[PDB]
């Protein structure tokens, strides 16, 4: 529970640095080049890959 | 584009919704705005009637 939480919480805290497109959002930020295709994978599971 | 598509159409069903309630609130008003009008005629008719059948009883009483 404490972890199922402490997960949620800070999905809460992270969805305070979002980036509002009036009724759409975006985000931006950094990662390293050598989990691009992790981060492409991680990608797909947007709706239309947005 | 078509994501851009997808996600106006996600506002479009919302203002598809929007569009369906408003229509059914002015359907809502305008049935009964037409059955007023007929009860107000259905009333006419019958306060005439009303006036018919005396003028005849006291013109053939006279």
């Amino acid at each position: 529970l404490w972890t199922r939480a402490q997960d949620e919480v800070a999905r809460l805290k992270a969805l305070e640095e979002l980036a509002s497109g009036r009724f759409g959002f975006a985000l931006l930020g950094y990662v390293p080049v050598k989990a691009k295709p992790k981060v492409e994978e991680a990608l797909a599971r947007h709706k239309e890959s947005v | 584009s078509k994501l851009e598509a997808i996600l106006s159409q996600e506002v479009e069903a919302e203002i598809q919704a929007l569009l369906q309630e408003a229509e059914a609130k002015a359907e809502a008003v305008k049935r009964e705005a037409e059955e007023k009008a007929k009860a107000l005629l259905q009333a006419r008719e019958r306060a005439l009637e009303a006036q018919y059948r005396a003028a005849l009883r006291r013109a053939e009483s006279a």
